[PDB]
């Protein structure tokens, strides 16, 4: 049997990566990080409460002038909000109420978002029409959309539940690069700085790290036991954190290729939902399903405060570019915005 | 008062908006949303033609001043667990098996029945945590395959421990029972179960009923009387 | 009589707060159905007549102390009348309530107009205003002068419109237990049923007797002087437990039980 | 995206007309609606404003009272009811369309205008500091409008427009909120100032520039023009 | 055809064990390095005078 000589080739190849990685790591970010003096306590008040919202929230996403966020929710609406007032800036009626993912273009002129009718549809904020209108319907997935976000006016990466990420090209229609490799469920997705690579999360407990020019996985970490739910670039680009449903949070690395650091804690016992870093990158903030969020100093693997502001469970949460706030939606149908 | 001009019409299509809202709430809100559930070729297709006249495929009938939305997931081949949490909140699953698969081995892993996959199917979904006070509305399928399968060869291929003379009624009276046993809480959830045909001229009546036990339920709720 | 006094002052304390959080919690922190017009013009109709208690407690208590003498205006009376009727009125219609969401199911889920609540909200509380200032008026606590035999035959109008809401109470609340007694399956029985029964008895042994007492024993029995330095005080303490246990009924066990 | 405006002309002084505009290719009943008139020789001068929904309503105090303004939503037709034509109402009344939202660019889609030949002191008042401006193509020129209130808003939003009316052409927009360009605007356009002190940097001129330009403040009703310079070759 | 599929997976592995790493505690010094040098621009750690607050 040939397939058993060549399994048994990728059984010393997996060894070979093994004992790489072991040799290639001397000591943890606790270690050399152990002398830096903690935060201690992070006090964040409820600024906003952005209300309207009738069903469960499982999306949102920040615009890069940190004033604009949009949401998705089940009642089939999408909503950009004027975070400072209050204020509800558009209300976008979903062909699919069955929504589980959503993007705010960097420019600030598209959303996107996608669920379960396997279709990452595209709106156009800035029309001479006056209203938001549905431009690009991206239809080449045979599982639901987890994760969508945009890398420019025209390009879009698309997490999707048939275990494939797929780059698309709106102006065309066609998925331009397919990127295949999980073998179960890729549930998010998070993009680099620099928008050249990204990483991507998925229900075999692997994440694995892309390149957008070529279409090729050129990282995979295992460090995981449960689905990975969420996962998120530290802002160097360096370095990646990422969330699955054994109440684990994991720092891993792409230039070194290893696991950081665990932020689990002996307490917690749900599913991480959603991850984000803050702007200079020393708290790592993680949704949850016990209804609140933790803030995490990344550096100390410290709780330094709780978020509790929630009724049920935490499903998205994201801190803006200028690091100014945290909104964190929920299923209790109530974006709230701290600081 | 402490606003510009601008800043207060902005505010005032943010009223709007909420306001539009509300309305769009207030409809969906008072619609019926069934998950519609089964195994292959459980007869999911017959029943949904006999209730009208890729992805989630979503079905609209209208039956007594009701306006119900039923949610076939049969295309979703994926996790079951993150799209299963998606639907909770939902009124009623109607559940479908088919009467006459009872002794058809699966077509693929051909050790493996159509009966107990589907029995496990409903295991999973009445004993889910997303589904813990959702009223399921089992449906029976090809009783009259059933028949003439059943004249023929004995339900003690699938179910060697029933002891009966192989006729219409105790047949399918056992593995209704079995269907009915699968329930960690006998007290919380509601089973409703029907035998029915592709012929069968009646059994929206069946939904509708089992759908006003839910809404009398609801109204309780809404009421503060739970 | 200072122990009913003082107990009437405490438990119109409570109802003040519990009343006040309903209030602001319905008002601006909550979202509202269709049901929770009722329940926060129940508790609006409940912080009246139970800051009129405080305030007609806290001239007793200053004329029996301090020797103040102050004197309360006529008219308060009137609008403590008004808030008690519109309350009883409101545990009326929240019963009739629930008995149509059960026997009209579909017509409750799907074709129930969604200004219904304030609609009856309103008239409810333009009809308890209107036999409250009309008993005021011809009774003597409006405009400083009234007649007593046109006083006696509205205040008895007034009592019998009491007793058609508690029989409305009782009809709605039967024909609720008999349709779920009889024709129902997948709901709670045991907690219902006596829910149910707490709302009847709460009525009877707490909001009825003080306008009984007031509105029609107080007239009938024509010895009432020698009864009233009893049953008087007593009777509003029976009434004040209805307002204080009104929005913990109606609220607070409904829906914070989580 | 068009605004037809019907109605006008030839009237009686005291008499009535009901002026038009039927907008056809939006969202009509998602914009706020102006009407903005200007003299046959003098300036720009704000009418009155009908918001989405109809739920707000301003007028000029040089008519307020009088005229009335009423939107049709599922028509998509607009209406200015007039009564008691005085002769100081001998006008070209516009149609505007805006829109406020967060990032929004009010008054930018100008409908093509009506004819009607009839035969305030906490305003703030925008002075242009000129009427006539002699410039060759491809000079860099500045136009200067002088306000009487500083127009920065504690938001932050300095609430001053840049419009511009092409000789024989109805106006557009060309700077919004003082430093924001409008879009179709070519980008040699580049507004800026401080409190109370503006200046609208033309960039290489061209043959389309040549127009009378005005400075409308947004802080407060009413909305008040400059004079307006018209550029000449 | 399952061959196909290990043939890719293990080139997929050939070409992956085949990459240089860094050392982990260099790597962790650059992030603690990063998380230093951009601390003064963070509104999350410590609470920014409310002048400078947008929200409130
Ligand atoms: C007819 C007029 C004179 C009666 C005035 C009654 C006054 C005192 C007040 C007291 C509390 C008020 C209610 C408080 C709550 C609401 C909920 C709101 O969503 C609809 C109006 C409604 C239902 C108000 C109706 C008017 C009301 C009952």
């Amino acid at each position: 049997s040939e397939l058993d000589q060549l399994r048994q080739e990728a059984e010393q190849l997996k060894n070979q990566i093994r004992d790489a990685r072991k040799a290639c790591a001397d000591a943890t970010l606790s270690q050399i990080t152990n002398n830096i003096d903690p935060v201690g306590r992070i006090q964040m008040r409820t600024r906003r409460t952005l209300r309207g919202h009738l069903a469960k929230i499982y999306a949102m996403h920040w615009g890069t002038d940190s004033r604009l966020l949009v949401s998705a929710s089940q009642d089939g609406k999408l909503i950009i909000w004027d975070s400072y007032t209050t204020n509800k800036v558009h209300a976008i009626p979903l062909r699919s109420s069955w929504v589980m993912t959503c993007a705010y273009a960097p420019s600030g002129n598209y959303v996107a978002c996608g669920g379960l009718d396997n279709i990452c549809s595209i709106y156009n904020l800035k029309t001479r029409e006056g209203n938001v209108r549905v431009s690009r319907e991206l239809a080449g997935h045979t599982g639901y959309l987890s994760c969508c976000r945009f890398l420019d006016d025209n390009q879009i990466v698309t997490s999707s539940g048939d275990t494939t990420c797929a780059l698309w090209d709106i102006e065309t229609g066609q998925q331009t690069t397919t990127f295949t490799g999980h073998t179960g469920d890729v549930m998010s997705l998070s993009l680099a700085p620099d928008t050249r690579l990204f990483v991507s999360g998925a229900c075999d407990a692997s994440a694995k790290l892309w390149d957008v020019r070529e279409g090729m996985c050129r990282q995979t970490f295992t460090g995981h036991e449960s689905d990975i739910n969420a996962i998120c670039f530290f802002p160097n680009g360096n370095a990646f954190a990422t969330g699955s449903d054994d109440a684990t949070c994991r720092l891993f690395d792409l230039r070194a290729d290893q696991e950081l650091m665990t932020y689990s804690h002996d307490n917690i016992i749900c599913g991480i939902t959603s991850v984000s870093f803050s702007k200079s990158g020393r708290l790592l903030l993680a949704g949850y399903d016990d209804f609140n969020c933790n803030v995490w100093d990344a550096l100390k693997a410290d709780r330094a405060g709780v978020l509790a502001g929630h009724d049920n469970r935490v499903s998205c949460l994201g801190v803006t570019d200028d690091g100014m706030a945290v909104a964190t939606g929920s299923w209790d149908s109530f974006l709230k915005i701290w600081n | 008062c402490t606003l510009s001009a601008e800043d207060k019409a902005a505010v005032e299509r943010s009223k709007m908006i909420d306001r539009n809202l509300r309305e769009d709430g207030e409809k969906a809100a008072r619609e019926v949303k069934l998950l519609l559930l089964g195994a292959g070729e459980s007869g999911k297709s017959t029943i949904v033609k006999q209730m009208k006249i890729t992805g989630i495929v979503e079905t609209h009938f209208t039956f007594k001043d009701l306006h119900f939305k039923m949610f076939d997931v049969g295309g979703q081949r994926s996790e079951r667990k993150k799209w299963i949490h998606c639907f909770e909140g939902v009124t009623a699953i109607i559940f479908c098996v088919a009467l006459s698969d009872y002794d058809l081995v699966l077509a693929e892993d051909e050790e493996m029945n159509r009966m107990h996959e589907s029995m496990k199917l409903f295991d999973s979904i009445c004993n889910n945590k997303w589904f813990t006070d959702t009223s399921i509305i089992l449906f029976l399928n090809k009783k009259d395959l059933f028949e003439e399968k059943i004249k023929k060869s004995p339900l003690t291929i699938c179910y060697p421990e029933y002891a009966g003379s192989n006729t219409y009624e105790e047949a399918a009276a056992y593995i209704q029972c079995q269907f009915e046993d699968l329930n960690k809480r006998k007290d919380t959830k509601e089973i409703y179960t029907h035998f029915t045909c592709a012929t069968d001229t009646k059994n929206v009546q069946f939904v509708f009923d089992a759908v006003t036990d839910v809404i009398i339920k609801n109204n309780l709720k809404d009421c503060g009387l739970f | 009589t200072l122990i009913p006094v003082f107990l009437i002052l405490f438990i119109a304390l409570v109802g003040l707060v519990g009343n006040g959080f309903v209030l602001w919690l319905l008002g601006f922190r909550m979202r509202r159905n269709a049901f929770s017009v009722y329940v926060l013009s129940l508790a609006g109709a409940d912080f009246l007549f139970l800051c009129f208690q405080i305030i007609n407690c806290l001239v007793y208590l200053s004329n029996f102390f301090c020797s103040i003498s102050i004197n309360f205006p006529s008219f308060f009376t009137t609008v403590m009348t008004c808030a008690y009727l519109a309350g009883l009125s409101m545990l009326s219609t929240v019963s009739t309530e629930r008995c149509l969401s059960v026997l009209w199911p579909i017509w409750y889920r799907c074709r129930r107009p969604r200004h219904l609540s304030a609609v009856v909200c309103v008239l409810l509380w333009a009809l308890s205003l209107l036999l409250s200032i009309l008993e005021g008026k011809f009774c003597g606590f409006l405009f400083s002068d009234g007649d007593s035999g046109w006083c006696q035959t509205f205040d008895f109008i007034t009592a019998a419109w009491l007793i058609f809401l508690f029989m409305v109470l009782c009809g709605s609340s039967l024909a609720l237990l008999v349709r779920i007694l009889c024709g129902s399956r997948g709901l709670p029985l045991t907690r219902l049923y006596l829910t149910i029964l707490l709302t009847v008895l709460v009525f009877l042994l707490c909001g009825l007797p003080f306008g009984i007492q007031w509105f029609l024993i107080l007239w009938i029995w024509k010895d009432s002087d020698v009864l009233f330095c009893h049953i008087h005080p007593v009777s509003v303490v029976l009434s004040s437990l209805n307002s204080s246990a009104n929005p913990i009924i109606y609220f607070f066990v409904g829906s914070f039980r989580k | 995206v068009q605004l037809v405006e019907s109605g006008g002309g030839l009237v009686q002084p005291g008499g009535s007309r009901k002026l038009s505009c039927s907008a056809s290719g939006f969202a009509f009943s998602s914009f706020g609606m102006h009407w903005v008139r200007q003299a046959p020789e003098k300036g720009l001068e704000w009418v009155a404003y009908i918001s989405s929904g109809s739920g707000t309503i301003y007028y000029a105090d040089t008519v307020k009272g009088r005229f009335t303004i009423s939107r049709d939503d599922p028509k998509n037709t607009l209406f200015l009811q007039m009564t008691s034509l005085r002769s100081e109402d001998t006008a070209m009344y516009y149609c505007v369309r805006s829109i406020y939202y967060y990032g929004s660019s009010p008054f930018d889609f100008w409908g093509q205008g009506t004819t009607l030949t009839v035969s305030g002191s906490a305003d703030i008042v925008m002075t242009q500091a000129t009427s006539s401006v002699p410039v060759t193509p491809g000079e860099s020129v500045s136009i200067s409008c002088r306000s009487s209130k500083s127009l920065l808003h504690s938001n932050g939003n300095t609430y001053l427009y840049w419009f511009l009316q092409r000789p024989g052409q109805s106006p557009q927009l060309l700077i919004y909120r003082m430093s924001n360009l409008a879009s179709g605007v070519p980008d040699r356009f580049s507004g800026s100032g401080s409190g109370t002190a503006f200046t609208l940097t033309i960039s290489r001129l061209e043959a389309e520039d040549v127009g009378v330009y005005y400075c409308m403040q947004h802080l407060e009703y009413p909305l008040t023009f400059g004079a307006g310079t018209k550029l000449e070759l | 055809a399952s061959i196909a599929q290990a043939r890719k997976l293990v080139e997929q592995l050939k070409m992956e064990a085949n990459i240089d790493r860094i050392k982990v505690s260099k790597a962790a010094a650059d992030l603690m390095a990063y998380c230093e040098a951009h601390a003064k621009e963070d509104p999350l750690l410590t609470p920014v005078p409310a002048s400078e607050n947008p929200f409130r």
